[PDB]
């Protein structure tokens, strides 16, 4: 008979179940991660084995719905939530091998191990050592040596696995109604309700790329910038005509360049912000830290945090044999209850994730009224981007001077406001077109386009035109190299680090506007705006109930996806960087190499 | 580790009266095809047990709630607030309330 009147009550006896039992799944997680023991493993064990092998039911029967006829909005997605089947399409056997194939590649590429050819005695590990030898070095030889081997012992067996992973899934995409695993994985991106507002899965295909010529000449003035002082540090290492090698930048695969910014720093006379002694001498501990990074936050508007967090919650000091995990995360349990996971320590760079994870807490809270199957936000960017946008109105000479951790007789300057600005752009644009270069492959390859033999090729000659690094040694067909890599041996989508910095600004600019400041707009601050506040919660509060196309109008006016703000960011480093390339080009030429 | 001593009705067909009980554990048909008291395509259990832990947030924790309802129906009164009463004092014209 009915169809869409039983369905509430299916999705009600679902999430009432579900609620429960990811709270016992999330506690058994939050336990373990306190009292890392063996003890605890089966805790999560059985949490998790049982959380799955009950929603495989839930996912079960909910296919005997005919969803093409629910009027209602809410109970539509919500259904469609769950009438997915995730990877049960393939049969058994073509399920176990992918299982397999991923185990095997997970763990082959958290096993790093090269030595030496001259002492055979002393390998070493993707931790810090191989990784901090390459990265924290003035040399040429050895950091080429070094990139050379993780992307060799570790890089040849990588493709006979990413190989069939590829074909598999892009199998299991066709047998899913998707042409292949770039659809899948914009599956989400893609909403076709209300009008006005429908997002397909090609229109983020073709706007990535549209909107991407617009930060093609900010990114090109750093990068001769940096090149130059590369000629001012190694001699004859870089040809001006073309651009600067792989290895040489500072990270292993040129996501960042701040680590380069030592080579780089304009005028490094005038030193960083940095409050560690103000926090140090005016004895500031882990909790002062929580408690003034809190008052920006309510200030902004959002909420105090309730009671319990501060009480569950581990904070500071696992002191004793009782180890604790230090990675900042933030716990959303159900029923009423957030937690915190850090290891906080007197330190600006603590204070800022400090902040971040308040941040993060807010906007998981932000949600809670939702139902189960829609608290969460309303695309993966904005969780990470409300979470950076508070670290960088924190970091402002202008907020720490009012919370009394700057000398109230500071005289800052545009030399510093440019350092910083440089600094800032280093860590920012320095992987925005590393990201797009690698979503953009990761699509190709993933679409079938570009045949088995024809990767390694396509994609040197790509990062060599779009983003501009030649290759400092020669490399073989056989080399998988992109698959040395975290993000790729873990089935992770890369585009979503790509948009939310894009948004930040944005928000940071609506935000600007509404802040009633007058000046550069990372001086820019929202301390003590109450419609600042307001004007986010309106949207943070929606959680996934709406479209992330309509989630972008209570804040941004426009919802077309352009990159106004971030040029705007940078305008006097780029109008510092039109004074300083005045002799030296802005480009390169994929005709010179290190080996040729 | 969790509570589930109380429990709680989430299906019926028909809303409660004022000042009505149901306990019948009767299972409740969600859809049209009709269960001989089991779970099936369309059957549903009315009542769900809470997890009431001390680890709960605010608004989830259980809370004891007692209604005091009064009635003065025209049988005699029987229960009647407390009435006090003052010291007596001698020998002085005053007005009184025995
Ligand atoms: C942590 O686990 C150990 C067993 O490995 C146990 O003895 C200890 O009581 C646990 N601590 C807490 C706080 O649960």
């Amino acid at each position: 008979s009915t169809i869409e009147e039983q369905a509430k009550t299916f999705l009600d006896k679902f999430n009432h179940e579900a609620e429960d039992l990811f709270y016992q799944s999330s506690l058994a997680s939050w336990n373990y991660n306190t009292n890392i023991t063996e003890e605890n493993v089966q805790n999560m064990n059985n949490a998790g084995d049982k959380w799955s092998a009950f929603l495989k039911e839930q996912s079960t029967l909910a296919q005997m719905y005919p969803l093409q006829e629910i009027q209602n909005l809410t109970v539509k997605l919500q259904l469609q939530a769950l009438q997915q089947n995730g990877s049960s399409v393939l049969s058994e056997d073509k399920s176990k091998r992918l299982n397999t194939i991923l185990n095997t590649m997970s763990t082959i590429y958290s096993t790093g191990k090269v030595c030496n050819p001259d002492n055979p005695q002393e390998c070493l590990l993707l931790e810090p050592g191989l990784n901090e030898i390459m990265a924290n070095s003035l040399d040429y030889n050895e950091r080429l040596w070094a990139w050379e081997s993780w992307r060799s012992e570790v890089g040849k067996q990588l493709r006979p696995l990413y190989e069939e992973y590829v074909v598999l899934k892009n199998e299991m995409a066709r047998a899913n109604h998707y042409e292949d695993y770039g659809d899948y994985w914009r599956g989400d991106y893609e909403v076709n309700g209300v009008d006005g507002y429908d997002y397909s899965r090609g229109q983020l295909i073709e706007d990535v790329e549209h909107t991407f010529e617009e930060i093609k000449p900010l990114y090109e003035h750093l990068h001769a910038y940096v090149r130059a002082k590369l000629m001012n540090a190694y001699p004859s290492y870089i040809s001006p005509i073309g651009c600067l090698p792989a290895h040489l930048l500072g990270d292993m695969w040129g996501r960042f360049w701040t680590n380069l910014y030592s080579l780089t720093v304009p005028f490094g006379q005038k030193p960083n912000i940095d409050v560690t002694d103000a926090m140090v001498d005016q004895a500031w501990d882990a909790q002062r830290i929580f408690k003034e990074a809190e008052k920006f936050f309510v200030s902004v508007g959002l909420p105090n945090m309730t009671q319990g967090f501060w009480e569950n919650s581990m904070l500071t000091d696992p002191g004793n044999v009782q180890k604790a995990v230090c990675h900042p995360t933030a716990w959303d349990l159900g029923k009423g209850d957030f937690r915190i996971l850090m290891c906080t320590k007197v330190t600006m760079d603590d204070f800022l994730t400090a902040h971040h994870e308040m941040g993060h807490i807010q906007y998981d809270m932000a949600y809670a009224a939702q139902p189960f199957l829609l608290r969460n936000g309303a695309n993966e960017g904005f969780h990470e981007a409300v979470g950076e946008i508070m670290s960088l109105s924190a970091a402002t000479p202008k907020h720490l001077k009012s919370i009394g951790l700057l000398s109230p007789d500071f005289q800052e300057d545009n030399e510093t406001e440019i350092n910083f600005l440089l600094k800032q752009a280093l860590t920012i644009v320095g992987t925005l077109p590393f990201t797009y270069m690698l979503e953009k492959w990761r699509w190709m390859v993933f679409k079938g386009e570009i045949p088995k033999d024809q990767w390694m090729k396509k994609w040197w000659e790509m990062k060599r035109e779009i983003v501009g690094v030649v290759e400092p040694v020669p490399h073989d067909e056989t080399y998988c190299d992109p698959a040395s890599l975290f993000h790729v041996s873990n089935d992770y989508s890369f585009i979503r680090y790509y948009t939310r910095t894009l948004y930040q600004f944005q928000f940071q600019e609506a935000l600007c506007q509404a802040a009633k400041h007058e000046g550069p707009l990372h001086k820019c601050d929202i301390s003590n705006s109450t419609e600042a506040g307001q004007k986010l919660f309106n949207m943070l509060r929606l959680g996934k109930s709406e479209p992330w196309t309509l989630a972008l109008e209570n804040v941004v006016g426009a919802k077309n996806m352009n990159v106004r703000p971030l040029l705007n960011y940078f305008e006097p480093l780029f109008t510092w960087l039109k004074d300083q390339n005045k002799n030296s080009f802005v480009g390169w030429s994929t005709d010179w190499s290190p080996y040729a | 580790g969790g509570n589930y001593n109380y429990l709680y009705r989430l299906f019926r067909k028909s809303n409660l009266k004022p000042f009505e009980r149901d306990i019948s554990t009767e299972i409740y048909q969600a859809g049209s095809t009709p269960c001989n008291g089991v779970k099936g395509f369309n059957c549903y259990f009315p009542l769900q047990s809470y997890g009431f832990q001390p680890t709960y947030g605010v608004g989830y924790q259980p809370y004891r709630v007692v209604v005091l309802s009064f009635e003065l129906l025209h049988a005699p009164a029987t229960v009647c607030g407390p009435k006090k009463s003052t010291n007596l004092v001698k020998n002085k014209c005053v007005n009184f309330n025995f």
